């Protein structure tokens, strides 16, 4: 039992090798710390850090630095101590460049959504009636069906997986609870979504079904069945014979 | 972004996309707010000349605490904005068969292989450390 | 300013052959595997 | 061997001795106008840091800052042992 | 099985004992690389030696970083992954056994529960069924319990 | 007393619910009223939020520059297509909607009535009375020729993919 | 392995061979057939049989590289090997990085948890060394040794002008992935923006004497210990505009230092009675 | 009760305007290195703060003086460590006056700005604020009367060796007396622009993750898992923001590779052909002309599960493949005999038919680390040669290692966060100890003379730290590894030893010149006054060295009368007591523990590397640095099923080859001769009667040719195109004894068995809260 | 300079290395003591040849079966 025990551990720590790994050792002939290098960095991911922003523009300096030093500020007319450091007081008044800020990014989302009002939308609207009412009416889902299909699908790939020779395996138990049934990922479900910037669709639109009640952008698309199916529906009918 | 070509003009499959997306130069509002400065009203006089006019002008509550609020809600108008809304043990038969003898489970223990692998480490070792113990004595 | 660099990769099997053998506590059979390994790598 | 062994460990304590001789005197210069170790000190802040980024991703809920002494060390070492 | 029953898993114990060793690990080392990068930069300075400039270099190799691990987060050290488990919104769709339940009462009684009355709550949820229900995401029946609560009555 | 064992019974059916390899006794178990053959009712009415014009109109912006690809029975990629070339395609009847599609979007070949957008897309009024015209005409009484001329086609096993090639 | 496998077929999906087809000549049958026959991709490119004699191109496949053809052709291989790569300090830092590992944390770990002439041996009274004290007595030769290969001070002393001689570990790989440079795309800080760029006092004069007597009779005796770190934020004078004080004199405003009665603290006292800016290049930036 | 999968879809009707209100007013932890967000939190906060007073998201007036107020102070706090103030002054105002500034709803800056503060007054510079704040946090005096500073150089920086001006405020903060951190320096300078007053450091960036695979991960979204990708560079991750491309590319050395790309990169499936050279991460000598591999990419490198084929040598390898190598479980065959016989004019069936027996006896199966084949070396034996070998130790010591492993879970399981770390410290501590442990009192001794001299060893060494090894590194052991050229395939071979005492000798003469060197550079600055700290031995570690030096000179007899002249003008014991208290609290004497160890040494132990399994997934102390040169080796049926879901990724990649209009099919497809062929492969025309091959309505007008095993495989083809149709298309009402029955019913049964969970949630909250 | 050779054959002579370093690196034009025709086109095909013997099998029963001696290769 100790042995057999120790021989889990074993293929545990072999597994280990299918998802996030350290690799701190440099050695003659391994390749595994080029592969994560090249894997974080050698691709762009979109992210808006400070590298991004300084890149976009920084400043036109035609007349100089247009920021200046602070001028400490002093209530007139009437603290939990700490008073070991004196905290500015500059930004206090309503002309200064916080509130200029606040006061852009108020405009901003205030602009935006007027953008979207549903009375500059009609043409848009028009058009997408015309362009949607083309496809047969069979193909419109609810939201209860179209998570329903997604969770059979995934379910159906499960049980698909029941069938493999990895059930044979001494450590089958142990692979199922950490791995999941399969060594490569793309031999489970998954949606079709591989277009478009996920930084930017972050506050416009729902990815996964956790967010809410919401339709989720994808560009694939289960459906029911219209008509009972015909079992050789891609066989040539003379083949059948 | 005056130091690069901040539009899309590709065709056919070709097309890249780094540091500057497909959202904010093709889609919606992101394009549509990264070209603010083409309705900025400017001051410009044909005629007459420049300092005059604007010394004149210059010559003639306030506007961003109040009006800047009040304008967007009498022009710009949303409602999101401006509306006031046992066996508790389940061991496999190659495990079952590696126990000494046949035992009793007088608790019910979480499901889980985690669990049950560590109450076999727990007995394999409390069974090690009796026979040495025993051994010694 | 040529500063030449070799590219050690039998030394180090040759070391982590070691290795592996002494963590199974069969050092007796080193000269036996080790020797093998170097004919693998003349021919 | 005995090149190596003798005559340049012979060099080297003596440009140690006159480092020493350099740090002394300028332990000295403070020495001579001084005119007058405890738990309390704090660690360094490598180590001073570690700690607080343990005990933020440990903990369920994150606490407050603090800046650990020598006591704290030795009252995690005594407690190990015994 | 009196041990399992406790609670002294050896898995959920070395587990948090790794990462915090890993957290402090990872500052430790990052200190001293900063230390002996300055040592050389001084050198390379205020001397006039471009070994040690290039020394400095090759301390700011980013392949070097990289196989530290020093931007990777600590949990990636361990095996999983960083989550935002408080990103995901929290309200009665997809709620959880005692969530869903907690939230239902708060609204019939139309006042929020205090800490208190929600551990006792909990507390007394969980004893009713034994405390077999899944509470952690590795847990066997937490993917039951999701499909279960997917589906929103008409 | 019984309340709580009927409870830890059902958290542990729960712990193992969604297990397909162990067998389950609700399965292939006796519906509540006999099986017939169903089918979805089909909708009459639909009323689409603006969510949903935006999220269509986001992806006919992704898919505007799209070159589509088809597998025959062969299973070999078949041309360059554009959008005119898939009408066109579509019309003289050599793909329908079973075909398998690959777009820019995608991972993997799909059926092209599973892909998002590319129905609406290719069935303009010209193309579904042209392929109407196609289907009735033309198809249609050269597979009932070619049925009477060989044997080899098995009367009680044949294929009905003519029949729906309106839609 | 003693298990039932005539239920299936041990495969999950058929394997379909996928070969387009196209019509020709077969010379066999002498008929005019359609085929899916290709040539073999150990022969196709490399000649042709057009003429009834063979015909063997040269340039078409490329068989080695130089400097200029490497100039030519840089982001078109698939790709880099080492021979060309090491004369370029950042590449050849990046194929042989260091080693350094197991650190030891000696500028932290400090006070430790509890608390010598020369000898005359006789050497009929020594026994021999254990086989795991060998090893350790021949570690610190070899490092020694090390130290001598690696960094002989003699070189590096007149490197530049003269010479190349770089500090790198051993040779890990001798070909990698052409884009591999991209790495190197996103940048970091220039050192001297990260550290301080001038030493701190090297004397102690009066007024110095006077703040630290001060300081250490407020703690009791228990002087102070103080770090050398990295800048804590960038510059102010690069992207603010400052005022500017007499000749650099300071007067600190101030709450009163809290604890009188007799002895007060004291200031140490010594005598004791318009063009455009220019842009610099940034090195964090996309 | 109602069919949750049966709803009737007459009337569809969604409610939901784009911009959402739940998906946009909201500011995610994902977004936390992003500078603009900040702004954005707090536009958030100002309008809860509206809905709170006027529940409408939007300010009567507009922003007030108050709400700057509000928003700096009473909004967001961040945590500090202990304040400890004092009530009575230490200073005299008798000087210069104004010289310090006065300190005595008033209850803070908000209550008294609400309640009509004009806080309009302006007065004073902002660095006298600065250097009062530095100066109140140093709690010392950094200016004199004058005006120059009192602990850094006042004199103008030398433009020469390299020095450059520095202001106050960099200085006194880069230079601190070890008891501020950075965020109160940063505080008490006035940092506070966003984003041009930070700066991100090099090793604290944010950087994509990596997920290798992307198999074993915690599914923040239990139903998708996908979801957990969104933050790496995996080929299913939502959302890259360029779509995936079909590339074809043709390489200057031939070399061609078809398939799936991100950026320009390949990645995701495809087949790659070598030609002169190599690619995907192979070794240089492992490829030939015309060798293919078909399978899984990931950053350009063969990585995941493929097939490695060599028409030219006849080896074929199905399996697992890590980076650019083999690592995983595999299959090998060896089918040159087939291909020799292929290649002499033998038709396939024929040479099947001699050549079948011996490559289906030559198939080998095994597990490949790092592109080396295990088995040889006992790597199956080794995890039952450890257990036998703890079990080969006195009973005593393995009864007390048994006790302590549960006495340490005991101990963790009730520990505070703060013990934790604090008992993390000291492991990792005695961990490092166990490898370079400090000379302590054993740096610096008095000689006969009195006079303080360094205490050096046998050799010409002060500590057991050599810088040599930070280039070149050190192995578990201790030894150091590989080096430049250092030849010498097996060490077996060693160096001459006078050569060898020779170049140790010039390297201790080296170090003597480098010690030379960074002491003429770098001894004249002082970084503790106090103790004579100079930055040479603060940068090389050696502060410990100066402690002890500082202590041997004071108890010193030369130190002592220097001391009088200007005076003119945990222990061994306490360890001891302590363990001595444990013994005699627990009722064990010391003859107790004499007995039981005489009983172990002489009666057991005379009378017959740490303890552990080397492959052990959690290991307590570990220092994430010593590496397992092996894996727990594949069974039988663990490699039937890889190759079994290897094949499938074969097949499944397989669909990339041959790209209608690509570089590779125009230049690559030849007939005998060598020109280019017409491939049949238009959109529209199907020509010579091939319009069998239509994938619709017209392929069922026209006939097969009448090939049987053409008729095989269109069948083939046409099973894999049903199972993937399976995957998308369901049946509305599902017959009994289906999957599809049986899927729909643990559906419906896990819906129940969460509802009676819930009522009996509710039960109990309705009994709690009556 | 390298020629694709040296970094797949590990047993290549130095006249053989210098033979393909001069063939396909640094050509006649690229070297300053360079003629056309210093390398021998027979040589670095019998180099080629005993790198790889099968090939060279395959493309002589190739050769032999388009002149139809089929009878002197087996003999061979
Ligand atoms: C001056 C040039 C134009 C002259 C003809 C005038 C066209 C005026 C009306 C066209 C609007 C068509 C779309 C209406 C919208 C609509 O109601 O669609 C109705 C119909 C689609 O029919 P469905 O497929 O629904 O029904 C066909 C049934 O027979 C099957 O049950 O579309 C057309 O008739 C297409 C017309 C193509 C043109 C037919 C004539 C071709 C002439 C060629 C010369
Ligand atoms: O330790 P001791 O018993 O006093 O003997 C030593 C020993 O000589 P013996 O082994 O013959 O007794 C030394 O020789 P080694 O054993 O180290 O080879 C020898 O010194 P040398 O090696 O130079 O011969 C030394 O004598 P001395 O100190 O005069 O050189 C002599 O000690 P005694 O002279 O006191 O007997």
């Amino acid at each position: 039992l100790n042995v057999y025990l120790q021989k889990e551990e074993a293929f545990k720590r072999k597994l280990r090798y299918y998802g996030t790994m350290p690799m701190r050792k440099l050695t003659v002939g391994n390749q595994a710390p080029y592969f994560k290098a090249l894997m974080k960095r050698g691709f762009y991911y979109y992210k808006p850090t400070l590298r991004w922003r300084k890149t976009l523009y920084v400043a036109s300096l035609r007349r100089g630095f247009r920021k200046k030093s602070r001028k400490q500020r002093i209530l007139v007319m009437p603290d939990g101590e700490n008073s070991l450091i004196t905290k500015p007081t500059h930004s206090y008044t309503v002309l200064g460049k916080r509130a200029s800020r606040y006061r852009h990014q108020i405009y901003k989302d205030v602009l935006q959504h007027w953008y979207y009002t549903p009375f500059n939308r009609l043409l848009m609207k028009f058009d997408v009636d015309a362009f949607i009412n083309r496809q047969p009416k069979s193909h419109f889902l609810t939201k209860n069906e179209e998570r329903a299909l997604h969770i059979r699908r995934f379910l159906l790939s499960e049980h698909y997986d029941t069938l493999r020779w990895y059930t044979y395996m001494q450590h089958y138990k142990t692979m199922k609870t950490n791995i999941g049934g399969t060594k490569s990922f793309a031999n489970r479900a998954y949606n079709q979504q591989f277009q478009g910037t996920f930084k930017k669709i972050r506050h416009l639109f729902a990815i996964t079904p956790k967010q809410g009640d919401f339709y989720t952008l994808k560009f694939d698309q289960p459906l029911y069945n219209d008509n009972k199916l015909k079992d050789n529906l891609y066989f040539h009918e003379e083949l059948l014979t | 972004l005056i130091k690069y070509q901040a539009f899309d003009a590709s065709t056919y499959d070709q097309g890249v996309y780094d540091f500057l997306t497909i959202e904010d130069l093709n889609y919606g509002f992101d394009r549509f707010w990264l070209r603010r400065k083409m309705r900025n009203h400017q001051i410009r006089f044909r005629l007459f000349p420049g300092p005059w006019m604007r010394s004149l002008k210059k010559q003639l509550a306030s506007g961003p605490r109040v009006e800047f609020f009040r304008i967007l809600f009498e022009q710009f108008y949303h409602p999101n904005f401006h509306d006031r809304a046992i066996e508790g043990l389940v061991l496999t038969n190659t495990q079952a068969t590696l126990l000494p003898t046949d035992l009793q489970t007088k608790r019910t223990i979480k499901p889980g292989l985690i669990y049950t692998n560590s109450a076999l480490r727990k007995f394999v070792r409390n069974v090690n450390t009796r026979l040495n113990l025993k051994l010694l004595n | 300013g040529i500063m030449p660099r070799k590219y050690l990769i039998e030394k180090h099997n040759i070391k982590v052959l070691k290795k592996k053998l002494s963590q199974a506590y069969s050092t007796q059979q080193l000269t036996k595997v080790v020797q093998e390994y170097k004919n693998l790598i003349q021919n | 061997y005995i090149t190596h062994r003798i005559e340049k460990r012979e060099q080297l304590n003596q440009e140690q001795t006159k480092e020493l001789n350099k740090r002394l005197e300028k332990l000295k210069v403070w020495l001579n106008s001084d005119k007058g170790s405890s738990p309390d000190k704090v660690l360094t802040t490598a180590m001073q840091k570690a700690v607080n980024e343990s005990i933020s991703l440990s903990g369920i809920m994150p606490s407050d800052k603090i800046k650990t002494t020598y006591g704290n060390l030795t009252n995690a070492y005594t407690i190990k042992t015994e | 099985l009196e041990d399992v029953d406790a609670g002294l898993v050896t898995d959920e114990i070395n587990h948090e004992k790794r990462l915090m060793t890993a957290a402090q690990l990872r500052r430790l080392e990052v200190e001293e690389w900063d230390k002996q990068r300055m040592k050389n930069f001084y050198l390379a300075s205020f001397g006039g030696l471009r070994w040690f400039d290039q020394m400095e270099q090759a301390l700011h190799n980013p392949l070097f970083i990289e196989s530290r691990g020093w931007t990777d987060p600590v949990q990636n050290w361990v095996g999983q992954n960083r989550t935002y488990m408080d990103d995901l919104p929290a309200g009665q769709y997809m709620a959880g056994v005692g969530n869903a339940a907690i939230r239902i009462k708060e609204a019939e009684l139309k006042r929020k529960l205090t800490d208190v009355e929600r551990a006792h709550v909990l507390a007394r949820g969980g004893a009713v069924a034994g405390g077999l229900l899944p509470q952690q995401p590795t847990d066997p029946a937490t993917l039951a319990v999701a499909v279960g609560g997917a589906f929103v009555p008409s | 007393g019984t309340q709580q064992e009927l409870a830890q019974m059902e958290a542990m059916e729960l712990a193992t619910l969604f297990d397909m390899s162990k067998p389950h006794p609700l399965d292939n178990a006796a519906p509540a009223t006999p099986w017939k053959g169903e089918l979805r009712p089909v909708p009459r009415k639909i009323v689409l939020s603006p969510y949903q014009y935006e999220m269509i109109n986001y992806q006919r912006m992704l898919m505007r520059k799209n070159i589509w690809y088809y597998r025959d029975r062969m299973n070999v990629p078949r041309g360059p297509c554009p959008l005119h070339v898939v009408k066109e395609a579509w019309v003289s009847g050599i793909v329908d909607e079973n075909t398998l599609f690959w777009g820019h979007g995608l991972y993997d070949w799909l059926p092209a009535k599973n892909i998002k957008l590319l129905l609406p897309m290719v069935r303009t009024p010209e193309v579904r009375f042209a392929t109407w015209i196609k289907r009735t005409f033309s198809l249609k009484p050269s597979l009932n020729r070619i049925r009477e001329q060989r044997k080899e086609h098995r009367d009680p096993q044949e294929a009905s993919l003519q029949v729906e090639l309106m839609r | 392995v003693y298990l039932p496998e005539g239920e299936k077929s041990f495969d999950i999906t058929s394997m379909t061979t996928t070969l387009p087809f196209y019509a020709g000549w077969d010379e066999s049958l002498k008929k005019f057939v359609v085929t899916n026959r290709l040539l073999s991709r150990r022969d196709a490119g490399l000649s042709v049989n057009n003429n009834p004699q063979e015909i063997n191109f040269t340039n078409p496949p490329i068989q080695g590289l130089n400097e200029g053809s490497f100039l030519y052709w840089q982001t078109e291989m698939p790709f880099n090997s080492y021979n060309i790569d090491q004369f370029i300090t950042t590449n050849q830092s990046f194929y042989a990085p260091l080693g350094w590992r197991r650190f030891e944390f000696r500028h932290s770990i400090l006070k430790t948890w509890v608390n010598k002439k020369t000898l005359i041996i006789s050497l009929k009274n020594l026994q021999p060394l254990k086989s795991s004290q060998q090893k350790q007595n021949q570690i610190k030769t070899k490092k020694l040794v090390a130290r001598r290969i690696k960094k002989r001070y003699k070189l590096l002393k007149q490197m530049p002008n003269q010479l190349m001689y770089s500090p790198t570990g051993p040779l890990l790989t001798e070909v990698l992935p052409s884009h591999y440079i991209s790495v190197f795309d996103q940048q970091y800080r220039l050192p001297r923006n990260r550290y301080l760029k001038r030493n701190p006092l090297k004397t102690l004069k009066k007024t110095t004497l006077l703040a630290l007597m001060d300081s250490s009779k407020q703690t009791n005796g228990v002087n102070k210990e103080f770090t050398l770190r990295k800048r804590v934020k960038p510059r102010r004078k690069y992207h603010r505009k400052r005022f500017i004080k007499k000749d650099g004199l300071i007067f600190p405003r101030r709450t009163k230092f809290n604890t009188e009665e007799d002895d007060l603290r004291w200031r140490p006292s010594s005598r004791t009675k318009l063009r455009q800016l220019r842009r610099r290049e940034f090195q964090q930036v996309l | 009760l109602t069919d949750p999968l049966k709803e009737d879809p007459t009337v569809i009707r969604d409610e939901a305007q784009f911009p959402e209100p739940s998906l946009y007013f909201k500011v995610f932890e994902s977004e936390a290195g992003e500078p603009e967000a900040k702004i954005r939190a707090d536009v958030n906060k100002l309008y809860d703060r509206w809905i709170e007073k006027y529940g409408r998201r939007w300010p009567e007036d507009g922003i007030n003086t108050e709400d700057m107020v509000w928003l700096a102070e009473e909004a967001n706090k961040r945590k500090r460590a202990k304040p400890r103030p004092r009530g009575t002054v230490a200073a005299e105002k008798t000087e210069y006056e104004d010289e310090f500034m006065p300190d005595p709803g008033p209850r803070t800056n908000y209550e008294k700005t609400v309640a009509g503060g004009k806080w309009v007054t302006d007065e004073f510079e902002s660095a006298d604020y600065e250097a009062g704040n530095l100066e109140k946090l140093w709690d010392m005096y950094l200016w004199d009367r004058e005006g120059k500073p009192t602990m850094m150089p006042d004199t103008p920086a030398a433009q020469q060796e390299g020095e450059e001006s520095e202001d106050f405020d960099d200085f006194y903060t880069a230079y601190r007396p070890r008891d501020v951190d950075s965020e109160e320096a940063r505080e008490a300078v006035w940092a506070t622009d966003e984003f041009e007053s930070d700066e991100d450091n090099t090793e604290s960036e944010w950087a994509p993750e990596y997920v290798g695979a992307g198999l074993g991960l915690v599914a923040e979204d239990p139903l998708n898992p996908q979801y957990s990708l969104r933050h790496s560079n995996h080929p299913l991750a939502p959302f890259p923001g360029e779509p995936l491309k079909w590339a074809s590319y043709v390489y200057p050395d031939f070399t061609t590779f078809e398939g799936l790309s991100k950026q320009s990169i390949p990645h995701g499936m495809g087949v790659m052909t070598f030609g002169t050279g190599t690619g995907a991460g192979f070794a240089m000598s492992q490829t030939r002309y015309g060798d293919k591999y078909e399978g899984e990419f990931q950053a350009g490198y063969a990585h995941g599960l493929g097939q490695f084929t060599s028409e030219a040598s006849g080896e074929v390898y199905i399996g697992e493949f890590f980076a650019g190598q083999r690592h995983g479980c595999g299959m090998t065959l060896d089918m040159k005999p087939y291909f020799y016989l292929l290649e002499r004019g033998v038709d396939p069936v024929e040479a099947y038919r001699r050549t079948a027996g011996a490559i289906m006896k030559n198939v080998e199966v095994r597990t490949w680390y790092r592109g080396n084949k295990l088995g040889d070396a006992k790597e199956d034996e080794v995890v039952e040669i450890n257990v036998l070998k703890d079990e080969l130790d006195d009973p005593f010591e393995i009864a007390l290692r048994n006790s302590l492993h549960d006495a340490k879970l005991r101990k963790w399981k009730a520990m505070s966060p703060q013990d934790k770390a604090m008992d993390r410290i000291v492991s990792i501590i005695e961990r490092v100890q166990r490898r370079n442990p400090g000379r302590f009192g054993a740096y610096y001794r008095e000689d006969e003379k009195g006079r303080v001299r360094p205490v050096l060893d046998s050799d010409g060494a002060d500590t057991d730290f050599d810088s040599v090894d930070m280039i070149q590194g050190v192995d578990t052991d201790g030894d150091l590894g590989p080096g430049w050229e250092g030849a010498t395939d097996s060490e077996e071979n060693p160096m001459d030893p006078r050569i060898r005492e020779l170049m140790a000798a010039e390297g201790m003469d080296d170090k003597l010149e480098d010690e030379g060197f960074k002491d003429t550079v770098l001894g004249s600055a002082i970084i503790n006054p106090y103790t004579g700290l100079d930055m040479k031995t603060y940068l090389d570690g050696k502060e410990r060295h100066q402690a002890e030096l500082v202590s041997v000179y004071k108890a010193s007899r030369e130190g002592r009368k220097y001391l009088n002249k200007v005076r003119k003008d945990l222990s061994r014991e306490a360890e001891d007591d302590r363990l001595a208290r444990l013994y005699e609290q627990a009722g064990v004497s010391k003859e107790d523990e004499r007995r039981v160890e005489g009983l172990a040494a002489r009666w057991r132990r005379l009378l017959a590397r740490r303890p552990g399994n080397p492959l052990a997934a959690n290991d307590s102390d570990t220092g994430f640095e010593t590496e397992s040169d092996m894996m727990e080796m594949c069974d039988i049926p663990e490699i039937l099923g890889t190759v079994q879901e290897a094949r499938q990724i074969v097949e499944r990649a397989r669909m990339w080859r041959f790209k209608p209009y690509g570089e590779v099919g125009l230049r690559m497809a030849q007939d005998a001769n060598g020109s280019p062929v017409s491939l049949m492969q238009e959109p529209l025309h199907y020509p010579h009667g091939t319009k069998f091959m239509a994938p619709g309505p017209l392929g069922l007008c026209h006939a097969v040719p009448d090939d049987p095993s053409l008729r095989q495989e269109m069948a083939k083809v046409a099973h894999n195109y049903a199972a993937i149709y399976r995957m998308y298309n369901f049946d509305w009402d599902p017959e009994p004894g289906t999957v599809q029955y049986k899927i729909d019913q643990r559906i419906r049964r896990a819906q129940e068995l969460r509802n009676n969970a819930m009522a009996r949630y509710l039960a109990a909250a309705d009994e709690v809260l009556r | 300079a390298y020629s694709f050779a040296q970094l797949k054959y590990k047993d290549l002579t130095h006249k053989e290395r210098e033979l393909f370093h001069k063939a396909y690196a640094l050509r006649h034009f690229e070297r300053r003591d360079g003629r056309p025709g210093d390398v021998d086109a027979a040589e670095l095909q019998a180099v080629k040849d005993r790198l790889d013997p099968l090939e060279a099998d395959r493309r002589a029963y190739a050769a032999a079966k388009a002149a139809g001696r089929l009878d002197e290769y087996w003999a061979a």
